Formats: structure tokens, sequence, C-alpha cells
């Protein structure tokens, strides 16, 4: 069994060790962060309007 | 001794350039837990708690890309090996041990001692402290050695 | 506004993010390749012969 | 001041290739960005044709390695 | 109408999702799939439920142009990228990424051949690098 | 801000005279300082002198205490002047940077000369004393003031989601101060509204309990060197010393109203240090006066009283909250009619789009009541 | 009474007209509604505006009751005090009337920027980036918080804070107002003894 060797094993490992130093970066800045942002946009929009709407409501509260 | 191989996710690198060029949203995650750590309110961490996020995501979608698409024939796990999984594991529980380390608070460790005062200090209690400091390495072999071993008999 | 994730370039985020997100993690990362280049990187002629 | 550590330090003008590459992006997006391509973790999407797809293509080009370069 | 896409939903539905109150609800009592209005949502209902959203010829009573006073802000700096610039940059290098990907996919699976072959008919043997010259000293 | 020539041109140009000056003027500041620290050992509270250590509730890490490990010197102005309060600021700004550079030259011997060159090109942390004319020192505060935008709004951001995350507000009042804390600087805050956050937060983050993420992004807002960012409780001694000198010379200020004797030059300085008046507003006298007003009101009373100024994480976000310009919005409203996905539109609608079209279509009543029908019948027929 | 200094010229005629103006283009966009539902933007605008500027008329001399009695009236003291009927404080009353009018101006432009979008969104042809750009603040937001580590798109404990908020009825408003007024008044006595 191979996957019990060890002769090349250093050079197996780097398959690894490039996927996590070289490509996570790749797919952290192109794939996952913009899908949080995505996630992100829809309440943000709502909590926004919201204090836009507050910030109405006060100026017209404040008038008498 | 130099050996130059590739993985065997070429097609699917491609595939992500071509599908992810453009912005999607996320809803399905398989560890989700990882974004909920506190369930009751007002409880804050002043640890960086959700510093696992990004690890958790990333290799969530490495070993998906190998491990479901290994069932098509012939498509090859490139990584399986048990020292390379080993290697991995180590570096996540490792890594994340040390920063508990780094921070020099001792009493975080009090509660490896475990019981009360009502137990015997060195017959009871140092022999439990003993087993669960080696039940802390134990658990970073069994979880690699879990990932290899159901991998390889499926 | 700034971000590092969608202002720097590649090879700064990379850099930011091993060093001021996941330091731990890439010197064990560095430490386990200084060992296995140092301990798991021969292989006899008769090792490959067999396998 | 030799390099910018900015990604706004363009290199290539705003048209450079833009045919080319919205004919890439519409291939792309046309079965993609769908409300019932949901996908888990990104590895597996949501739309069906994906699979019906990918699977076969995958296995196809897999075999002819493995037929006419690892079995021989 | 066109076949575009609309607001992304990763297969959600939003009437069940934990943030269902960032998604406003029309007179149906569907909740959109967007921050935006929406008079013609639906449900869809296989294994799991998700919501779509139709575009459709709709005309909307159109308040005036603005002044550029009002709406614009002049505080772009030298680090700003916009959304716009991002999506033709990456588009761009995805691109040449899919370009080279499709190339090394090719060469691996059909024109590279295996190292180290029975036969000798193909692929390298391996060979020693790195070895001494011009150092008689050495030996 | 980016690299230039021009820059490193005027850096290499004024480079033996800034140090010259560099050295007078860190004789200077040792004897302002040797005063200062005299005076804080002989009259200081035993806490303060002694260092009293107060350690964080769930891991018992030693860091700065607001209360005890920062005292105001309300008998300051005996010894030392507002100007040389100010003049030991700066010089403690320089001489940080400075610093940092000598270490690493140090530290790497002579292979740090291409990385000078990187230095010198830039204005972000050269000291002030390079520039020899107005318009150097004028493009020297535009980098600064570009590096302050470019590190405020993340520390705004952290602070605030860390706290909406994880906690909310107890009663209308602090709401009301939480919400209205982060707006933009296009809008003007009022201070008496906003105080009621300091207390609000110092229930929940204290400086003693302050994040090492969390400084580091302050520390970038203040223009204070951090690499090697080290232990946290480094640049929080840094950021300590430099807010506890300024809130002397606040203290000189206010009591002694200094600040409306102050010349223009001078007052837009002394907001300048508060990180209250970027230079690139072009900001008059009127408009620095009410900045300054305000941070004097948001201190309040019970600094000028007992020399306790308000919790000083929600101090830096108060005035930071000045960099944090509105998102900048560029192009014609008429951009809106056009667009996105037109080239798409070669493709048309495939079996399933269609479908949908048709079933969510105008006409998606009618194919509603069709469908029900038809499977109302067919359950019948089952049945 | 100490003078005061204008931070703005203009005459109470142009404001006037700017109002007018301002409310004018929306009328097709404006709808109306019983005085007990909620109201909208339009309508919020078009009182405070028109309560301010007929204060100042009233203020000033032209005594219109006609308008007086429709822009001014929300309380029954306000009433009586109307039947009853029947230099500084305007220079400052003027100032923020304008300052008003500005402020209000660039939310009926937001209002018209969203209501492009989402005629875009309704027809299909509108991405996220254009939908991000043209509403600056949701994308610094949200970049910002995911560069923080905020990974997490939900903010139960905000939206606990912010999601009852809704503009008032015309009802309401008449409630708070006489509640502002009986304030005042109570203000002005602890004033005088
Ligand atoms: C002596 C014989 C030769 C060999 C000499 C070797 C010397 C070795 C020295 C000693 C080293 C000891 C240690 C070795 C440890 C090895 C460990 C290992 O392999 O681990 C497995 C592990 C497997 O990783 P993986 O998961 O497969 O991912 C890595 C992949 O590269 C894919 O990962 P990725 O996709 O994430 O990568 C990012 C990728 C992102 O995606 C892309 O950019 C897409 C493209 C991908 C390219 C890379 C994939 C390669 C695919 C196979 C080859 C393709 C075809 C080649 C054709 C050859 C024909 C003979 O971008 C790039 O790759 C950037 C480069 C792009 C180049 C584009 C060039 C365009 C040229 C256009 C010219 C036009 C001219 C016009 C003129 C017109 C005139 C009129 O390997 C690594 O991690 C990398 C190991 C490398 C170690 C360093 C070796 C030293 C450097 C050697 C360079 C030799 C150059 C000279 C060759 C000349 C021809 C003979
Ligand atoms: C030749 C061998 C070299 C060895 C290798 C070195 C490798 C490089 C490492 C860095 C070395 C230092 C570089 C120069 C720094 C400048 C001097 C200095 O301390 O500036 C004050 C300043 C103080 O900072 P702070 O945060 O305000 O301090 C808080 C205290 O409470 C402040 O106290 P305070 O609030 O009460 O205020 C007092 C203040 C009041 O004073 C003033 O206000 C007046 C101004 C005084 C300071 C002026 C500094 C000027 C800096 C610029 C110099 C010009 C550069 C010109 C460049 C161009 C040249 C052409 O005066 C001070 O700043 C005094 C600070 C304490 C003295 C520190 C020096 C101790 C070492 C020297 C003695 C060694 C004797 C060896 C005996 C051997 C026996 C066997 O220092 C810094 O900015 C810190 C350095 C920043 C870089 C850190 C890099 C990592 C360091 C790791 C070291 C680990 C141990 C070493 C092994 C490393 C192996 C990996
Ligand atoms: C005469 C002068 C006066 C006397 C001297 C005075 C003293 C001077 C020294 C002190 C100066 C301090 C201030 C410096 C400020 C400038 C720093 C800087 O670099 O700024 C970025 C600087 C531009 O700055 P900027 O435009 O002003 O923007 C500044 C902004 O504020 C943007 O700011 P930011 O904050 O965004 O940027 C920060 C960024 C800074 O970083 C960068 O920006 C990255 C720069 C490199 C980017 C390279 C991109 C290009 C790559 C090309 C690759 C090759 C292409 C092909 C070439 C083919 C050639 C044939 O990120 C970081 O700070 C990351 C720090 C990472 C620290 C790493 C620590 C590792 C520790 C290891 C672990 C240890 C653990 C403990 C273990 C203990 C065990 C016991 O970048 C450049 O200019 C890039 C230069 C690229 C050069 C060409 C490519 C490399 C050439 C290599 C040649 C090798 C030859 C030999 C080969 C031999 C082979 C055998
Ligand atoms: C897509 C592919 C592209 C290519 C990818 C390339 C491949 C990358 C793969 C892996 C990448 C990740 C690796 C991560 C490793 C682990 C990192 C880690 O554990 O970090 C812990 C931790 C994290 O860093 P941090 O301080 O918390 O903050 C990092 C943030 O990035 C700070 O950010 P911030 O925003 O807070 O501050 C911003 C700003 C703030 O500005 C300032 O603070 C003012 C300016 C400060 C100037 C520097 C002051 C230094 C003071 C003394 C430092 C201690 C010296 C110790 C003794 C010397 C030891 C050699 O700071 C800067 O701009 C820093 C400028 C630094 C420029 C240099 C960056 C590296 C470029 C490459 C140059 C070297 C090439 C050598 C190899 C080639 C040879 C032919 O690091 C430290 O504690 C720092 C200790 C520094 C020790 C000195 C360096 C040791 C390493 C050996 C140096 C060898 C020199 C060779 C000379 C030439 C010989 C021929
Ligand atoms: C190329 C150069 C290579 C260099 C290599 C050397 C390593 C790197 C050098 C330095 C690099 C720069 C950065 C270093 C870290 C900076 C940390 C920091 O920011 O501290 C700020 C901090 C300033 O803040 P502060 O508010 O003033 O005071 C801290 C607060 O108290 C804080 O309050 P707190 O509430 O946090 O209080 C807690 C605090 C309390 O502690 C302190 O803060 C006090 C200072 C530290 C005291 C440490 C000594 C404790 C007593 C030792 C007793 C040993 C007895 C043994 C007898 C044997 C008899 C046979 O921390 C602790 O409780 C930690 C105690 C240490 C525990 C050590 C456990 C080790 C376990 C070993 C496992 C097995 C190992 C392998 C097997 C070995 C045997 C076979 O700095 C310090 O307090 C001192 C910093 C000293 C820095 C290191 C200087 C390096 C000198 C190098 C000389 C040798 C060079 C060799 C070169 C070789 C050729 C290249
Ligand atoms: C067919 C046989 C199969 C056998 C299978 C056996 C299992 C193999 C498993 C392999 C995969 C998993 C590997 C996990 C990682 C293991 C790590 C490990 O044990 O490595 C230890 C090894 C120990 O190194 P070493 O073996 O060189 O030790 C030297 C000791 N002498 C000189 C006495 C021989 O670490 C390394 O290889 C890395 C060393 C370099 C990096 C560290 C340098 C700093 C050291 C600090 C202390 C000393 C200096 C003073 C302080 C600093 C001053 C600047
Ligand atoms: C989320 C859950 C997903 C579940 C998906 C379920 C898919 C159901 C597939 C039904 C059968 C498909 C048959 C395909 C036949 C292809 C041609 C052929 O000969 O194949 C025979 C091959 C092998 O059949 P064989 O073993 O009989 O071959 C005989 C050949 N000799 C005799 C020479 C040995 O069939 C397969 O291997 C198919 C197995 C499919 C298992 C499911 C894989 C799911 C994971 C991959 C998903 C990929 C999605 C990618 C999308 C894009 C991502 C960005």
């Amino acid at each position: 069994l191979e996957p019990m060797s060890t002769w090349y094993l250093a050079s197996w490992a780097m398959v690894w060790y490039y996927a996590f130093f070289f490509w996570m970066p790749m797919v952290w800045t192109d794939i996952m962060v913009p899908s949080f942002v995505y996630n992100k946009l829809p309440v943000i929009h709502f909590l926004q309007e919201k204090r836009a709407e507050q910030k109405l409501r006060r100026v017209l509260d404040e008038t008498y | 001794m130099f050996l130059f191989f590739f993985c065997d996710l070429f097609w699917l690198r491609l595939l992500l350039c071509m599908y992810y060029c453009v912005w999607s949203r996320l809803c399905f995650i398989v560890y989700f837990n990882c974004l909920m750590l506190i369930f009751d309110f007002l409880l804050f961490c002043l640890f960086d708690l959700y510093l696992f996020v990004g690890l958790c995501l990333f290799l969530l979608l490495w070993f998906m890309l190998f491990n479901l698409y290994s069932l098509i024939l012939y498509y090859c796990i490139t990584y399986l090996n048990l020292y390379l999984l080993f290697c991995i594991v180590f570096l996540l529980y490792i890594a994340f041990l040390f920063l508990f380390c780094f921070l020099c608070d001792f009493f975080l460790f009090n509660n490896l001692l475990v019981g009360d005062s009502f137990m015997d200090v060195f017959f009871i209690r140092f022999l439990l402290c003993f087993l669960e400091c080696f039940s802390l390495l134990c658990r970073c072999l069994s979880t690699f050695l879990r990932l290899f071993c159901n991998l390889l008999s499926s | 506004v700034y971000t590092r994730w969608k202002c720097d370039r590649l090879p700064v985020f990379q850099l930011k993010l091993f060093t001021q997100e996941y330091p731990m993690h890439a010197a064990v990362g560095i430490f386990t390749i200084i060992f296995l280049w140092k301990h798991m990187s021969h292989c006899s002629e008769e090792t490959e012969r067999k396998y | 001041v030799l390099f910018s550590t900015y990604r706004s330090s363009r290199l290539v003008s705003k048209e450079f290739l833009h045919g080319p590459v919205m004919r890439f992006r519409a291939l792309g997006e046309y079965y993609f960005q769908r409300a019932w391509n949901g996908t888990l973790n990104w590895a597996l999407p949501g739309e069906y044709r994906l699979y019906a797809v990918m699977i076969p293509f995958i296995y196809f080009y897999h075999r002819w390695h493995n037929d006419h370069t690892l079995d021989r | 109408v066109g076949n575009g896409p609309t607001f992304s939903t990763g297969g959600e539905c939003m009437n069940t999702c934990d943030i269902q109150n960032a998604f406003p609800m029309n007179d149906r009592g569907v909740r959109s799939s967007s921050p935006f209005q929406e008079p013609n949502t639906a449900i869809y209902d296989s294994y799991l439920a998700w919501t779509y959203f139709q575009p459709m010829d709709v005309h909307i009573e159109k308040l005036p142009a603005p002044e550029a006073k009002y709406y614009q802000r002049h505080t772009k700096k030298p680090w700003d990228v916009s959304s716009t610039e991002l999506t033709e940059i990456q588009s761009r290098k995805k691109y040449f990424q899919t370009l080279g990907y499709l190339v090394a996919f090719i060469y691996l699976y059909f024109l590279m051949p295996k190292e180290k072959s029975f036969s000798g008919l193909s692929g390298p043997d391996g060979h020693w690098i790195m070895l001494p010259k011009g150092r008689p000293e050495l030996f | 801000m980016q690299g230039s020539w021009s820059v490193l041109k005027k850096n290499c140009s004024n480079f033996f005279p800034g140090l010259l000056a560099f050295a007078q003027q860190t004789q200077e500041a040792y004897g302002i300082w040797l005063r200062i620290y005299n005076r804080q050992q002989k009259y200081g509270p035993t806490d303060f002198v002694e260092q009293s250590e107060t350690f964080s509730p769930d891991y018992h890490k030693r860091f700065h205490s607001q209360d005890k490990n920062m005292w105001v010197d309300k008998e300051l102005c005996t010894e030392v002047s507002q100007k040389e309060v100010a003049r030991l600021m700066t010089y403690k700004l320089d001489m940080w940077r400075m610093a940092h550079c000598a270490g690493a030259l140090l530290a790497t011997g002579g292979y740090a000369i291409p990385f000078g060159l990187f230095w010198l090109a830039n204005d972000t942390w050269v000291p002030s004393s390079f520039n020899l004319t107005g318009e150097e020192l004028r493009a020297w505060r535009e980098a600064q003031d570009l590096y302050r935008y470019r590190s405020a709004p993340s520390y705004l951001t952290d602070t605030k989601w860390h706290f909406d995350f994880h906690a909310y507000p107890w009663n209308e009042t602090q709401e009301r101060a939480w919400d209205d804390l982060f707006e933009k600087n296009d809008v003007r805050r009022d201070p008496k509204v906003v105080r009621p956050a300091a207390e609000m937060y110092d229930g929940f983050i204290k400086f003693e309990l302050i994040r090492r993420k969390s400084l580091r992004h302050l520390c970038r807002s203040m223009n204070i060197p951090t690499f090697p960012m080290l232990a946290r409780l480094c640049n929080g001694t840094r950021v300590r010393d430099y807010w506890n000198l300024a809130w002397c010379e606040d203290y000189m200020v206010i009591t002694q109203r200094l600040h409306e004797s102050m010349t223009d030059e001078e007052l837009y300085d002394y907001a300048w240090r508060r990180y209250l008046a970027p230079y690139d507003k072009n900001l008059n006298r009127e408009q620095l006066m009410e900045r300054v007003e305000d941070y004097f009101e948001f201190l309040g009373p019970d600094f000028v009283a007992h020399g306790k100024a308000p919790n000083l994480v929600i101090l830096t976000n108060y005035v930071l909250g000045y960099y944090n310009d509105p998102a900048y919005l560029e192009g014609d409203i008429s951009e809106l009619d056009k667009n996105d996905y037109d080239h798409l539109a070669s493709w048309g609608k495939d079996a399933f789009l269609r479908r949908l079209e048709f079933e969510n279509g105008p006409l998606r009543d009618q194919v509603e009541a069709h469908t029900q029908r038809l499977l109302a019948e067919r359950a019948a027929i089952a049945k | 009474p100490p003078h005061y200094t204008r931070k703005s010229s203009a005459t109470i005629e142009q404001v006037e007209k700017e109002i007018d103006a301002l409310l004018g283009g929306a009328e097709k966009l404006r709808k109306t509604s019983t005085d007990d539902q909620p109201m909208d933007k339009l309508t919020l605008m078009e009182r405070c505006l028109r309560h301010a500027l007929w204060s100042y008329h009233k203020e000033e001399g032209r005594y219109d009751f006609d308008q007086i009695g429709r822009w001014v009236v929300y309380t029954p003291e306000d009433e009586v005090k109307l039947a009853q009927l029947k230099r500084a404080s305007q220079d400052k009353r003027l100032d923020d009337l304008v300052d008003l009018l500005e402020r209000f101006k660039p939310v009926l432009a937001r209002e018209a920027i969203m209501q492009r979008l989402t005629i875009k969104h309704l027809e299909g042809q509108l991405g996220v980036w254009r939908y991000m750009d043209w509403c600056p603040e949701v994308r610094d937001r949200a970049e910002l918080e995911v560069d923080i580590t905020g990974w997490q798109w939900w903010s139960p404990l905000e939206e606990r804070r912010l999601l009852p908020v809704r503009l008032r009825s015309v009802n309401e408003v008449r409630e708070i107002m006489s509640k502002t007024q009986a304030k005042k008044s109570a203000e002005a006595a602890e004033r005088n003894p």
C-alpha cells in the first residue's frame, strides 16, 4: 500500500502545502469572501433602510 | 528524491474559474457550527473564536472536491496517505493548541486536573490529568486515523 | 473603502493572510515541511525496486 | 515605488478582449446564476444538468487516461 | 422579457430563512428573493423548497432624475476599486486562467506520459542532478 | 499613499538635514520628557507610580487600566507648557517610526538599503523633520491623512460589528448614542447624545480588555508603526502614553482657554493631533472650533472635575469617525438606463426557463387554477 | 433680543418656490391614505416643510387661515389658539427651513436611485456589482465586516432594535406634538417661578 508508504512522503505532502499556502488565498479572495459579502447585503440594506426611516421619524417628531 | 506530480483537480479548477468569476450566495455549509459558537445572548469572547471559519471553509471545499468526486470511476484521491493526513491534522490541531499556549495563561489548564479537592491528588487527580493530556494528542491521532480509514475501507 | 481582500494584490494579500491572520499555522506548516524534507526525502535502490 | 501593492493599478485597458471575455462569462452564467443552482459548500451545485454533463465527461477523460497510460 | 439572472438566492427559501425579515413580503404572502419589491415571487418544492422570482415587463412611476450634487460622493481614494471594475478584472483573469487550465488538462490527460515505464517506450526513468563539476579536490 | 519618484527625490535631498533636525528635536524632547517624568514620579498617585496590575477576567492577562495606569497632571502647566507637550507628542510619533527603521537596519545589516529606497519614496513613515518647506509639509500631512482614512473604517467596523453581534444596548438613550456614534463625517454628531455609549461600552470592553486585532487597527489609524507588533502591551503602552499626554494638554487648554487665543495653524495642528480635523477638508476656524468644543464636551465635566476621561475605545472611535468619509458614488444616474446581461440575450430561453416564465408570468393565476383543478379531478377519480 | 447673522442668504418666496418644485416632481409617486394609516416619506416631507413655511408666514403677518389650519393644526390646543387668532427668530427659522430642504433632497435622490434599480431588477438586467456601486453604504459595510473576520450574515440584535421602526400615523403625530407642547409649557412654568 502506497497510502502506508513514506519513500516519497515529502514530495507527496507538497500538494497539500501548495494548496494551503498558494491556492487558499486565491479561493479566499475570488470565491469565499465574495459569497459571504453577497450573503450580508440584504440584512444590511434592510437595517439601513430602517435607520433612515428612524432619522425621518425623529425629524418629524421634533416639530411642533 | 524529488517527485513531480499533479493533483486530480485540474478540470474542477477550470470549472471553479468558469463558474465563480461572478459572485454567488452560499447558504448551505457542511459544518455550519463554526459560524455559531455562542448560543446565549450577551455572552462574548475576547479570544479570536471565529479564526477557524476561513480554514474550515477551505478545508471543506478541498476535501469535497476530492472525496465526493472520487465516487466517479478512475477518479483519484491524490492526498490519500496516512502520514500526509497526519501532517494536515498536525498543522491545524497543533497550531490552535500553540495559539492557546502562547497566551501564557497557565490558569487555562486548571481544568486538566480532573475532580474536586475531596479526591486524592496524587493517586486519582494527577492520574486523571495524565490521561487527559494523553487524550488531547489521542484526539488528534484519532481524527486523522478516522478520516483515512473511512475512505480506504469504502 | 479599503479592504485587504479587495484592494491588495494577490501576493500582498497572501503575506498579510499568513502573517496577521494565520501566522501560527504558517509557522507550524513550515516546521513540518522542514521535518519532511529532513527525514522523509530519501529512497534506497532496493526500496525503488520493491515499490 | 517599483510595483504597486494595490489592485487598482491597471495594466491594461478596460476594453481589452471585451468580446471574448463576455462570451466566456455568458457561458459561465447561463446555467449557474440561477435560484435553483444553490451549491453545497461551492462543490455540489443544485442544477441537475450540471451533474448530467460533468459526470460523463469526467469519467470519459479519466477512463481514456487509465486505458492509454496506466493499464498499458 | 429577457433571460438574465437576478439577485442570487443560494437555493434558499426566504419564508423560512434566518434573515426572512430582510426580504419584503408581497400581497400573496411570499417573501421576496431580494431586497427589492417583487410582485410575482413564487416557491418551488423539490426535496427542499426554494424561492424563485420571474422577471417580467412592469411599469413603475419613475421619479425624475435628481441633480448630481445630491447623490454623488467624490470620496474616491487611490486604493479604491469599484465592484464593476473588480468584476471586469476578475472576468479577464478567470478567462485567461480557464484557457491555461484547459491546456494543462489536455496535456496532462492526453499527452503527458507516465514516468518509469516497464517497457521504456514512454516517460523518463529519472536522473541525478546537482552533481559536482570542476572540483577535483572533492574526490 | 503610494510611492513616487518625486517624493523619493525630496526625501533623499533632505535626508541629512532631516536627521540633524531629528537629533535636535530628540534633545529637546528628552528634556521635556524628563521634566514630565520627574513630575509624574513625584506627584503621581501610588497606583500610577507603582504600576498597579490589572488582569483580564478570562485569561488573566495584564494590560493598562485607564483609571489606575493613566493620570492627568492638573498642575503640569507650572513646569511644562502646552507647546512643549505638543512638541513631545509629535516627536514621539517621529521617534517611533525612526526607531522601527533603525531596528530594521541593525537587524538586517546592509540588506535594508533597497527597503530604505522603498521607505524614502513614501511620506507615510518618514519623520516630519524631513520636510524643509511648506509644500513638502503639506504633502507629508496629506500622506498621513491618507493612511488615517485607509485604517480608521476597519477599526470602527470591528468595534461596531463585534458589539452589535454579541450585545445590544440596555435603554433607548444608549441605543441612540450607539447609532449616532458611527455616523459618517458629513453629519455632525452631538457629543451629549453620544456620550452614554462610553458607559455602555465600559460594560462591554474597557481599554484594559482591548483585543490585539482591534489594537492593530487603532495603531494603524494613529500613524503608529505596527511591524513588529509583538505583544499587545507594547503598542498599548504607546497608545496609553500618547493619550495621557493629550489629556494633560487638553486639561491645560480647557482650564486656561488657550484654544481661543490659539492661532489658526496651531489650532489646526491641535485638532489634527486629536484626529479631529483632516487637512484635506480645508476647514476654517469656525469648523475647527466647533470640532474642538465638541471634543471637550465629549470629555465631559468629570474630566475637569477629576481628570477622568470617558472610555478610551469609544473616545478613539468618536474622534476617528471624522475620517469615516461617505461611501463614494461616481457616475451619472443615466448609467442606470443600461443593461447588464445583454451578452446572454443570444442564448434565449431553454425549456425549463420557458416553463418558469409561463407559470410565473402574467398568466400565473390561470395556470395555477388549471393545474389545481386538474389535480383535484385526478384525485377524485383515484378515490 | 440679540442679533443673529444668517448662515445662508435666501428669500421666503425663493424657499416656497423651491419647496413647491421639490414636492411637484413626486406628485405621481405620492399616494393618499387614511389618517390613521402610516404616512409615506413624501407625506412626511410635505408636512414638515409646509408646517415650517406656514409657521414662518403666520409669524411674519401673512394670516392665511385656510392653509394655516391645514399645515399647522395638530393639537386641540393648537386648534383653540387658531380659533382665538381668527427678527432673529425668523432668520433662524428660515435658515433651519433651508437646511431641512437640503436634508430632504438627498433622501429623494436615494429613492429615485432605488426606483431605477428596482426597474432594472424586475427586467432581469441588474448585476450585483451595479447594485453595490449604486448602494455604496451597504457595499462598504459588508466588505469591511467580512475583512475584519465578521463572516456571519445575520444580526438578530440590531434587527430587534430596528425591526419595529416605521413612519408614524397622523394621529400618533398629533399625540406626540401634544406631549411636546405640554412638556414645553411645563418647562416655561418652572422658568416663571
Ligand atoms: C530537467 C527537466 C525539467 C524539470 C526541471 C525541474 C527542476 C527542479 C529543481 C529541484 C526542485 C526540488 C523540489 C521539487 C518538489 C516537487 C513537489 C511537487 O511536485 O509537489 C506536487 C505539487 C502539485 O501541485 P498541484 O496541486 O498540482 O498544483 C500546482 C500546479 O502548478 C497548478 O496549481 P495552480 O493552478 O494553483 O497554480 C497557479 C496557476 C493558476 O492557473 C493558471 O495560471 C493556469 C495555467 C496553469 C499552469 C500550471 C500547470 C501546469 C500543467 C502541466 C504542464 C502544462 C504544459 C507544459 C508543456 C511542456 C512541454 C514540454 O498559475 C500558474 O501556474 C502560474 C504560471 C503560468 C504560466 C503561463 C505561461 C504562459 C506563457 C505564454 C508564452 C507565449 C509566447 C508567445 C510568443 C510569440 C512569438 C511570435 O506541486 C507543487 O505544488 C509545485 C511544485 C514545484 C516545485 C518547484 C520546482 C522548481 C521549478 C521548476 C521549473 C522548471 C521550468 C523549466 C521547464 C522547461 C520545460 C522542460
Ligand atoms: C549592536 C548590537 C545590536 C543588537 C541587535 C539588534 C537587532 C534589532 C532589534 C531592535 C534594536 C533597537 C533598535 C533601535 C531603537 C531605537 C532606540 C529605542 O529604544 O527607541 C525608543 C523606543 C521606545 O519605544 P516605546 O514604545 O515608546 O517604549 C515604551 C517605554 O515605556 C519607553 O519608556 P518611557 O515611556 O519611560 O520613555 C523613555 C524614553 C524617553 O526618551 C525620550 O523621549 C527621548 C528619545 C529617546 C529615544 C530616541 C530613539 C531614537 C530612534 C532613532 C535613532 C536614529 C536612527 C537613524 C537612522 C538613519 C541612520 C543613518 O526613552 C526611551 O525611549 C528609552 C527606552 C528604553 C531604552 C531601550 C534601549 C535598550 C537597548 C540599548 C542598550 C544595550 C546595551 C548592551 C549591553 C551589553 C552587555 C553585555 O523604541 C522603540 O521604538 C522600540 C523599537 C521598535 C522596533 C522593535 C523591533 C523588535 C525588537 C525585538 C528585540 C528583542 C531583543 C533583541 C534580540 C533580537 C533577536 C531577534
Ligand atoms: C539609504 C536609505 C536610508 C538608510 C536605510 C534606512 C532603513 C531602511 C529600512 C527600513 C524601512 C522601513 C519601511 C519600508 C516601507 C516599504 C515596505 C515595502 O516593501 O512596501 C511595499 C513596496 C511598495 O510600497 P508602496 O508602493 O509605497 O505602498 C505602500 C502602501 O502603504 C501599502 O502598505 P501595506 O501596509 O499595504 O503593505 C504591507 C505589505 C508589505 O509587503 C509587500 O508589499 C510585499 C512586497 C513584495 C511583493 C512582490 C511582488 C512581485 C513578485 C515578483 C516575483 C518574481 C517575478 C519574476 C522575476 C524574474 C526575474 C528574472 O505587507 C506586509 O507588511 C507583510 C509583512 C510580512 C512579514 C513577513 C515576516 C516573516 C517571518 C517568518 C516567520 C518567523 C517566525 C519565527 C520563527 C522562529 C524560529 C526560532 O513594494 C514594492 O515596492 C515591491 C518591490 C518588488 C521588487 C521586485 C520583486 C522581488 C525581487 C527579488 C530579488 C531577489 C534577488 C536575489 C535572488 C537570489 C536567488 C538565489
Ligand atoms: C501568488 C504567489 C505570490 C508569491 C508568494 C510568495 C511566497 C509566500 C509563501 C509563504 C508566505 C507566508 C509566510 C508566513 C511565515 C510566518 C509569519 C509569522 O509567523 O509571523 C509572525 C509575526 C507576524 O507579524 P506582525 O509583526 O504581527 O505583523 C505582520 C503584519 O504583516 C504587519 O502589517 P501591518 O499592517 O500591521 O503593518 C504595515 C506596515 C507598518 O509599517 C511599519 O511598521 C513601519 C516600517 C517597519 C519596517 C521594519 C521594521 C523591522 C524591525 C526589526 C524586526 C525584527 C528583526 C529580527 C532579527 C532579524 C532576523 C533576520 O509594515 C510593513 O509595511 C512591513 C514591511 C515589511 C516588508 C518585508 C516583507 C517581506 C518581503 C520579502 C523581503 C525579504 C526576502 C528574503 C528572501 C530572498 C533573499 C534573496 O511576525 C513577527 O513577529 C515579525 C518578526 C520580524 C522578524 C524579522 C524577519 C524574520 C524572517 C527572516 C528575514 C530574512 C531576511 C533576509 C534578508 C536578505 C538575505 C539575502
Ligand atoms: C536570530 C535571533 C533568534 C532569537 C531567538 C530567541 C527567541 C526570540 C528573541 C526575541 C524576539 C522578539 C520578540 C520576543 C517576544 C516578545 C514578547 C513581548 O512582546 O513581550 C513584551 C514584554 C513587555 O511588556 P511589560 O508590560 O513590560 O511586561 C510584560 C507583562 O508583565 C505581561 O503581563 P502578563 O499578565 O502577561 O504576565 C505573564 C507574563 C509574565 O512574564 C513576563 O512577562 C516576565 C518576562 C519573562 C520572564 C521569563 C523568565 C521566567 C523564569 C525562568 C526561570 C528558569 C529557571 C531554569 C533553571 C534551570 C537550572 C538547571 O508571561 C508569562 O507568565 C510567561 C512566562 C514564560 C513561560 C515560559 C515557558 C516555556 C516552556 C518550555 C517548554 C520546553 C522547551 C524545550 C525544552 C527545553 C529543555 C530541554 O516584554 C517583556 O516583559 C520581556 C520581553 C523579552 C523578550 C525576549 C528577549 C530576547 C533575547 C534573546 C537572547 C538570546 C538570543 C539567542 C540567539 C541565538 C542565535 C540566533
Ligand atoms: C517505513 C517507516 C515508517 C515510519 C513512520 C513514522 C512516522 C512519521 C510521521 C511523519 C509525518 C508527521 C510529522 C509531524 C511533525 C513531526 C515533528 C517532529 O517531531 O520534528 C522534530 C524534528 C527535530 O529536528 P532534528 O531531527 O533535526 O533534531 C536535531 C537534534 N539533534 C541535533 C540532536 C540530532 O524537527 C525538525 O525536523 C525541524 C527542525 C528545524 C525547525 C526547528 C528549529 C528551531 C528549534 C528550536 C530549539 C533548538 C534551537 C534553540 C532555540 C532557537 C534559537 C534560534
Ligand atoms: C448532492 C448529491 C449529488 C448526487 C448526484 C447523483 C448523480 C446520479 C448519476 C446517475 C448515473 C449516471 C451515469 C453516468 C454514466 C457516464 C458514462 C459511463 O460510462 O460512466 C460509467 C461510470 C462507471 O460505471 P461502471 O463501473 O459500470 O463502468 C464499467 C467500465 N469498465 C467495465 C471498463 C470498468 O459510472 C459512474 O462512475 C457513475 C457514478 C456516479 C456517482 C455519483 C457521483 C456524484 C459526485 C460527482 C458530482 C459531479 C458534479 C459536478 C458539477 C459541477 C461542479 C462545479
